[PDB]
């Protein structure tokens, strides 16, 4: 209902990444930017798409898709959107869950 | 992400402040860049932000008080 | 079908909390105590409720709900019934899963 | 859609075990071997079955089921096919997830 | 609460240690006496008492003490 | 089982190392001989053999040894 998550390691570092918070990251992008990200990384159907396949979807060249992907990644890293991304990467905390509220009450 | 960005003055701003719409040129582009730079030049982490953008060659956006084209010239 | 769980950190301590085992903790309480806990912490609809909202559901005062919540938290922590709570808090162990039986057989 | 997983500890060691990769392990076995494993460990209905119950399903003795289980465990551990098992036990890495692709792109 | 692993009441019903809403008079005293009889056979009575006093547990018999007895000690 | 990352059989068909139910006599010996030909080119034969002897792996060719050969060594 909200539980879908993935455990991922990058180097010695572990993340727990909640689908609901990924949706919040994507919601901050335009329709085309989020659509290019979903297609490129296979976020919906599991099949990461080539630049040519994405170009076909959006009626633009492979080079245009490369530019859209590049700009989108710059946007995702830019400090103006860094809070939404920090909260995504901090999914292991369980910040904001009902369970966190219950444990706070039990443990005082 | 876990260090200087916590102090960025633009945190939570519309990213459209720092990124141009596709195909924006001329006066509208200059005006947007000027408004972004006005914020960077009041920001406590402008040097860290500038350093990051130049170190990794961030391809789009105003970072550290520098436009993309200004960074390109510096990196050339 | 049994997998729903949440990762939560409290202080330096991490927990993996299974929905099925939370259900078992609630099953040990009276119907009213479990209902007050569910509403207070937002366990069902995600919206934690105020004491006045819960009082309205049960037809009692805000003070009565405060007393029910207080007594329920004492019960949850009391040694006579806290075994169910220890098992909830130890969800990371995977004790009782099919997977644990399979790994016992493989690893000997 | 792919998220079902279990956290399991064996000794001081923790594993994150994805249902989809468990299915891949079972897919490498014969129909009867995988069926014996599913029944014995309760992988489908949660109820681990006795050797007598499994013998009845396959029309063989209890001793025959013991032999099938024993040979299957040797196969799972043998170097010629244990790679599928190592991948299962390394589920915490999030190797192959869309999320891993997205994080590689953001973090460079 | 690792002392709790040894509590004598672990396998008993909690209604032994908590009064129903509205219970007064002899029924209340009777229930409390039965609870205390168990605490006074328990190997972790002092740890249980210590916990309940340290946090001021607001309901239940803990450590052989009623809530009102604990309140007096904490006053 | 760290040594297993270097096993020569890692990418081969496991039917090379395990006999079908009911395989006896010449067909069983032929399969065993083909498996052992691989083990005797393998960089971890001694670790594989050690594992199989230490835990008494009940089926398969391991470490260039058949199950019956391992049984004789263990008894
Ligand atoms: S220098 Fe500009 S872009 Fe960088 S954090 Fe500060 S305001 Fe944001
Ligand atoms: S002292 Fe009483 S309430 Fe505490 S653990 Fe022992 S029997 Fe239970
Ligand atoms: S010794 Fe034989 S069975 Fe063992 S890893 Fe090498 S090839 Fe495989
Ligand atoms: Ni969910
Ligand atoms: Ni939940
Ligand atoms: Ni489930
Ligand atoms: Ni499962
Ligand atoms: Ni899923
Ligand atoms: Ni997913
Ligand atoms: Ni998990």
């Amino acid at each position: 209902a909200h539980h879908h998550h993935h455990h991922v390691a990058v180097d010695a570092v572990s993340f727990t990444l909640l689908q609901d918070q990924l949706q919040s990251v994507l919601d901050t992008l335009s329709e085309r930017e989020a659509g290019v990200v979903r297609l490129r990384f296979g976020l919906t159907d599991g099949q990461p798409r080539t630049l040519d396949e994405i170009g076909q979807v959006y009626g633009v060249t492979r080079e245009r898709i490369r530019q859209i992907e590049s700009k989108t990644m710059s946007k995702l890293r830019h400090p103006s959107r860094s809070q939404v991304l920090r909260d995504y990467l901090d999914g292991s905390s369980g910040s904001g869950t009902p369970e966190e509220r219950l444990l706070r009450a039990i443990f005082g | 992400i876990w260090n200087w960005q916590l102090q960025g003055l633009c945190r939570g701003m519309d990213s459209s402040m720092f990124f141009h719409p596709d195909g924006e040129r001329g006066r509208a582009r200059t005006q947007r860049e000027q408004r972004a730079k006005e914020m960077c030049r009041r920001c406590p982490v402008i040097e860290a932000c500038r350093s990051h953008a130049l170190e990794v060659g961030e391809p789009y956006g105003v970072w550290g008080g520098l436009s993309e084209s200004e960074r390109d010239l510096l990196l050339k």
